[PDB]
């Protein structure tokens, strides 16, 4: 059985490996991935489109180190929708933002400057649909609703205020039901997931809504002395899996 | 498809349902441990069957055996250590079966079953609490009237300590988890147990 | 168990919804009865299927007709079934009530109840319970905003119910319908959730 | 003979019991029937019953409508079936009546007679018409007292009977349901009694 | 066929072994086992528990001689509860308090002191279910019901007013139904009874009410003579077959 | 699970009815047996039919011959010798086969169908009771009008005597026990005559 004690995982090593880059980390989680599934490219059967998607593999599928945010004792967690933050930089965000449609898995490595000491395991998933939900009024009769800001984060990934805020409406506590790499961050702090996934939709355009959001929301509090550095920073960098598009076109950001 | 798989499911289960608030069942979910000299301590005690606690009803498992009448199977909690990585402390946790009552002493507890948890040797323990039945089923919700309905109780305890080097904090978490075996059975659905709808429709 | 899946759980049927027609009443004074059909519309039902991201659909349909007295009379309904693209029926009378395109059974009260099977109504693979996320491709206003959630895919149709009579009916009759899903396949992780109101039994 | 074995004897209908649901009547103004099956409740086919300790069971239910008159009106009664852990119907109306698991059958009056067949219900391997001894662990009061009969595993549930309408009946509608058990294994030494009154036909 | 005139059965011998205990007694009866069957230890299909079960045979399983009484002319019987009675007395009461679930078959040997004038023979007899009754006040009104203490006679196997009354409302002609080994006691009075049995109740913990109830009640009158002697004790001795508990836990006599 | 095979059972029917007590059956159950220097007096007869005594009726075999309005099958019918060892005697015990009368002799009854008791040589006899019948099957309940119903009479009759030394008892009972033989069969089952409710219920 697993190793009972690290969230983990990985003292030994994870290495991501994608066109034009290279990623390897000595403090890396090792993979988890989505439903026992590995990110495949479409089949013929599968494919209405009667395009010749583009492949370009490596360019587009490599290492993009989005973002870092630092963590403090407790952060609001944000989430980071996947197609637009990709869609951001490029290559890959070009072609997503210029072609109509994307679907794709992608690699996830989550790392935070390697501490012992962190505890307060994060949770970091994935959820394909994530439907977001406002208070409504908090009456509930408000009946309110998306920013199309929000709905496009962009590469930041926005953050979401509160932990069941993320998404939807789903309590820390059940969130678990979507599986998650928890970074303990007791043991070094690294999550690798792979999400293969078979998208609810058979196709989204995710020039749009987000065919993923990917959450991080710290159950435990970091608690730590006076003693030692008030500061990690939490970097996440992730590559696509081959992806498919359709739809050549001109370029809209949308 | 099961809902048994769900039962499965990782999701946590708070240990003890104690609401700092109602809306946040984080406070509840984890459980202090702190440097205490003193020996035997109670970290934490729940009825092991997820409809009594409530957070284990909360969790995936209790709301399916809310749904079920009947639920016969050998459910499982893990517990994770958050503290830091300096830390180190060992504890007890133990099922005390039934036709026992709650231990409420470390001796008595200890004998029931139960695991040594030692920290730093493991940050994590997994218990493990069996299906011990007179009868083959069991009822989901358990109401003063039924001895058969009553799985038995969990509780935790300090085995040794918990313990830091001072530039480490005193306090620390436990994170509960809980899921079913792989033999676990339900019976006997009910109207939705786990959920009312706060108003019907048309 | 058995009941345990989800052929099982699922197999009892439910009521999706009930409409009235008033004899009397102003309202469904003229012929009309339409329903979208949902496969939600039932809290409970809801629920469930919310528990599931996605799922296909084969159903059997039970038409019962009763009053609010329970009693029932002697009327013969026919109801047809239209597709999301069609023009419904305008009025009882409306001619596309006559139509060729909707099915078309012809029952009495009684009936003993007419029992019907019905496909899985998609363009796509499936149905969601949940989108996040607009069909629609233009600028995300405040207003527009409403919008998100819609999967526009599940959107199951209408049933437009017809009365045989010019005229005014003389008596009251109220419809419920019973759906029962013949098989479904549904496999994905996908939590129920309690929580705090956004709105009834929402995530969000 | 034939007659002399269990299902040959067992086989004959019997009339488990009738409930009333009164137009006029306040009582049952409310919509509610609800009866908990008894296997029991048959003086004779208590006896009989009790001849043999254990039995398994599997049943037809056949419904019959009547009213004290005899003469029958058309009601389209729909009646569910609970099982114990559930919450009744509080109500006609009440939400649950419109449940997705309480089997749901729909018939008139006429019917001609709805018949249905359904299950043995136990969590154990039988049913025990008597038990010594309670159910209960904890310390045995006098009060508590009146507690040892119950062994309610031989607790079969209840059949919920709905009317359709909102409003109260116009006509009066009782039911009598009648079992056969589809077939009977029972096999054990068990004397029948014939004796002084504790009770009915009791044993102790 | 059988000896036409004994009850006894058995000048022969009846020999009971049992762990750490054998009896033998001349004047005994031979064995009737219950219904054709034999005590056996439950199936691995049987069997819902999923605990190993613990099967200290010989402690356990072996001879106990809980009581004797002695017999007058006429004596008001005696019914014994099968868990209570053993459970008093260890190895077996002290595990069968202990655990929650009791189940077996025992072989029961009732013995008095040999006399052949004895007459006016006692049924034996065990009863599973046996579900005690009262008068209810006799207008049958009552409605009246069970002792605790009653319910639970421990060792003792407390008696039962009248024969009827023995368990329950059972004339003693009809009694019979249930099988009995009588003593006549005009031969030598024994009886030995091995009573494997299917319970009624797929388990009954036994820490309740009890699994079988083991009664003695005269038929027939003692007579005799100024002559000679009043007296005659009657003792039970049982062994029960290899029993299955559940359920470790702490200690409760419940 | 067959009621004959309840018939079988060994359970006591008292030789003829006489009701001491109605609520004891025991009173009548066991038939004494005195020295008596008389020669042929009669122990006790019955109608050996189970309807018409009624402590045959009591009796499983009793109860289920009220239950079928037909009944044919030999029935068996054991007596015991409750008597002290140091006692003996010698008993005759007849059927008089139907076309018959209670042969109120010793004599006449003795020819019918007997068998001697000697006891001391045995203490239990096992009287047998034959079907002979007109008709293939008899009915139940035996009124005045059905002769073809009747099955006869049972008497027991002093062979030799009843002797013990003094030192023992006077006196002693006889215990009856009866049984249906392996082919006993039932047919034409009625509304339960063995039992009617004092009471329906709705």
């Amino acid at each position: 059985s697993p190793t009972a004690e690290a969230c983990g995982y990985s003292d030994r090593v994870a290495q991501l490996t994608v066109g034009n880059s290279t990623i390897t980390t000595q403090e890396a989680a090792n993979v988890i991935v989505a439903y026992g599934e590995w990110p495949q490219y479409c089949p013929d059967t599968d494919a209405t489109a009667v395009d010749k998607p583009t492949r370009p593999d490596v360019s587009v599928n490599r290492f993009y180190t989005l973002d870092t945010k630092d963590w403090s004792s407790s952060s609001k967690g944000w989430y980071w929708k996947f197609p637009d933050i990709l869609a951001e930089t490029g290559v890959f965000g070009q072609n997503a933002q210029f072609h109509f449609l994307y679907r794709s898995g992608f690699c996830i490595h989550v790392q935070c400057n390697a501490s012992k000491f962190h505890q307060g395991a994060l949770l970091v998933a994935v959820l394909p649909e994530y439907v977001t939900g406002t208070v409504s009024g908090n009456t509930g009769h408000e009946n309110t609703h998306p920013p199309y800001a929000a709905t496009q984060p962009g590469a930041t990934g926005f953050e979401l205020t509160n932990p069941y805020i993320l998404d939807a409406g789903i309590p820390l506590s059940q969130l678990l039901v979507c599986p998650h790499q928890w970074i303990n961050l007791r043991t070094n702090n690294c999550a690798t997931i792979v999400v293969p996934y078979i998208n609810s939709v058979p196709f989204d355009s995710a020039l749009n809504h987000c065919n993923f959001g990917l959450v991080v929301i710290p159950v435990s509090p970091l608690g730590f002395l006076q003693g030692a550095t008030p500061t990690i920073p939490i970097t996440i960098t992730v590559a696509p899996m081959n992806s498919e598009f359709s739809g050549l076109r001109q370029a809209v950001t949308q | 498809r099961n809902l048994l798989e769900l039962c499965q499911i990782d999701t946590i289960m708070e240990v003890n349902n104690l609401t700092t608030n109602e809306a946040t069942p984080m406070e509840r979910l984890r459980i202090p441990v702190q440097v205490q000299t003193q020996s035997g301590e109670l970290c934490a005690a729940f009825k092991a069957d997820p409809g009594l606690d409530g957070p284990w009803q909360s969790t995936m498992v209790g709301q399916l055996c809310r749904y079920y009448t009947q639920w016969s199977g050998s459910l499982k909690i893990t517990f994770m250590f958050t503290g830091s990585f300096m830390a180190t402390g060992k504890m007890l946790i133990a099922y005390t079966p039934p036709g026992g009552s709650l231990p409420a002493n470390r001796m008595q507890a200890m004998l029931g079953t139960h695991v040594i948890w030692d920290f730093g040797l493991q940050s994590s323990v997994t218990l493990v609490v069996p299906w011990i039945s007179n009868t083959h089923y069991r009822s989901q919700a358990t109401g003063s009237f039924f001895d058969y309905y009553a799985t038995g109780i969990v509780s935790l305890w300090y085995q040794t300590n918990f313990v830091v080097p001072i530039g480490a904090p005193t306090t620390a978490y436990i994170v509960v988890l809980g899921s079913a075996q792989k033999n676990f059975t339900m019976r006997l659905c009910r109207d939705t147990s786990e959920l009312t709808q706060a108003a019907e429709y048309q | 168990t058995e009941e345990t899946s989800i052929t099982n759980f699922y197999s009892r049927a439910g009521l999706v919804g009930v409409v009235n027609m008033p004899v009397q009443g102003t309202s469904n004074t003229k012929g009309f009865a339409k329903w979208g059909i949902d496969i939600m519309g039932f809290v409970q039902m809801r629920r469930k299927l919310e528990l599931m991201t996605y799922m296909r659909f084969s159903a059997e349909f039970t038409f019962v007709a009763s009053t609010p007295e329970g009693e029932t009379t002697n009327l013969i309904l026919q109801y047809m079934y239209a597709p999301p693209g069609a023009p419904l029926p305008t009025r009882r009378d409306s001619y596309e009530w006559q139509t060729s395109t909707n099915p078309s059974i012809i029952s009495k009260m009684a009936d003993p109840p007419a029992q019907v099977s019905v496909p899985f109504l998609s363009p796509a693979s499936a149905y969601q319970w949940f989108y996040d996320g607009y069909p629609t491709f233009g600028k995300h206003p405040i207003d527009q905003d409403f919008q998100y959630g819609m999967c526009p895919n599940n959107m199951m149709g209408t049933f437009c119910v017809r009365m045989i009579g010019g005229g005014k009916p003389t008596q009251s009759v109220t419809i419920r319908i019973y759906m029962r899903l013949k098989h479904i396949r549904a496999w994905v992780p996908r939590p129920l959730r309690s929580q705090n109101y956004t709105m009834r039994n929402y995530p969000n």
